[PDB]
């Protein structure tokens, strides 16, 4: 029905 | 008569204070909020009915669930050091320039502006004196002007009546600088 | 909340353009967004770009995830449409106005919604094109929007400008005005 968000990352 | 639109958003907020991390998520229909993760709550939770079929289908599916739990220590302080290292240590020094509003007369009552530009962060201090002693009334300040490229911007103005011989000072401290910061003005 | 620092992913999605918009925000100063077009990231300053690095995969992904329930909502609400709610502008110079020093021009569209929005920088009634630039729709905490626009340009006591700013919940183009002294 909903999807639920993406949690990514800032990465050196 | 408007066109038809509709509008999503969707926002993941990070709150770092002391050494926490506390994992904001917010589903927004229109301008309303309506689902919402908090992680001091431990579970997805509807602000409106709008997000009570996401709210409880959501919750009671242990693989998402888990993974939102872990998101304060495994994106939110993950890069908060990566912002730590960066984002805090940029140090831009503040600019400051000090003028008349209108020139014309000298017993006729003016505005000192103290306008201090391009500085990061934002939080300064501005200060005024006359003659060696501060003006603590009289102050006209427009707070903090973001100006949409990591720079900040103030105006700082003095209600004066300036006098021959007066001499006015503006102080400025700001935490990209060693030590206060003066720029001067006669009234001639 | 009680916070040092506030941290912010933020993105949305509507039906006409921007159609889509995805970045990430530190103390409310976006830091880099996510090309949507070009499937790239784009560093706001160099000092960032120069360190780290994100995969535009979780901007693209977290549009089309935002794309998703922007369905199944609009369907779900009886097809609600929101109010128009109307921009506030200011235009003010980026450095004390010396005339002869080169500057920039600041048009501050503020408190609006939906993130459609026209904006012409205007000298002497005459449209500019050249040395002008933007910054994106940038979310707000109560949910509407405010924007960035500047234009490089010589202090002149011969010149004159307008922003001018296009909304529906506006009747008529409004007109933000700035003179030099
Ligand atoms: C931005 O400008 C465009 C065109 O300059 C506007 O598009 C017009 O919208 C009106 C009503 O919304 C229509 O009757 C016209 O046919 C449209 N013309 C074109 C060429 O698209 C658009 O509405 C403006 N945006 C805003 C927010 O006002």
């Amino acid at each position: 029905i909903e999807f639920v968000f993406k949690n990514k990352a800032k990465e050196l | 008569a408007t066109p038809e639109n509709y509008v999503y958003q969707g926002r993941q907020e990070c709150y770092a204070f002391n050494g926490t991390q506390r994992f904001l998520e917010r589903y927004i229909y229109n301008r309303e909020e309506y689902a919402r993760f908090d992680s001091d709550v431990g579970e997805f939770r509807a602000v409106t009915e709008l997000g009570r079929p996401a709210a409880e289908y959501w919750n009671s599916q242990k693989d998402i669930l888990e993974e939102k739990r872990a998101v304060p220590d495994r994106v939110c302080r993950h890069n908060y050091e990566l912002d730590e290292a960066v984002t805090l240590q940029r140090r831009v020094q503040p600019k400051v320039n000090v003028s008349p509003s209108k020139k014309g007369p000298l017993q006729h009552h003016n505005l000192l502006v103290c306008h201090v530009t391009d500085f990061y962060p934002g939080s300064i201090q501005v200060r005024w004196f006359l003659n060696g002693q501060e003006e603590t009334a009289g102050v006209v300040s427009t707070n903090l002007i973001r100006n949409g490229d990591w720079t900040f911007q103030i105006l700082v103005m003095l209600e004066m009546t300036p006098q021959q011989g007066d001499v006015y000072i503006c102080q400025v401290e700001h935490t990209s600088l060693d030590s206060p910061v003066t720029v001067e003005w006669k009234a001639q | 909340i009680k916070a040092d620092h506030v941290s912010t992913y933020a993105a949305f999605v509507q039906t006409h353009r921007p159609t889509g918009e995805f970045m990430f925000e530190f103390d409310e100063d976006e830091q880099f967004y996510v090309d949507l077009d070009k499937k790239e990231t784009v560093w706001h300053l160099e000092e960032f770009g120069r360190a780290f690095s994100f995969e535009a995969q979780g901007g693209l992904a977290n549009i089309a995830i935002l794309n998703n329930n922007l369905n199944t909502l609009i369907q779900r609400s009886n097809h609600t449409q929101a109010a128009n709610d109307p921009p506030e502008v200011t235009v003010f110079p980026k450095e004390p106005v010396e005339l002869g020093q080169p500057n920039t021009l600041i048009c501050h569209i503020d408190r609006f919604f939906p993130p459609v929005l026209n904006v012409t920088w205007l000298c002497n009634g005459e449209p500019v094109t050249e040395g002008v630039a933007e910054s994106l729709f940038l979310p707000r905490t109560d949910y509407s929007f405010h924007k960035f626009h500047y234009l490089t340009f010589v202090p002149s006591a011969e010149d004159v400008y307008d922003c001018r700013v296009e909304h529906w919940g506006l009747d008529q183009p409004l007109l933000k005005h700035w003179e030099a002294q």
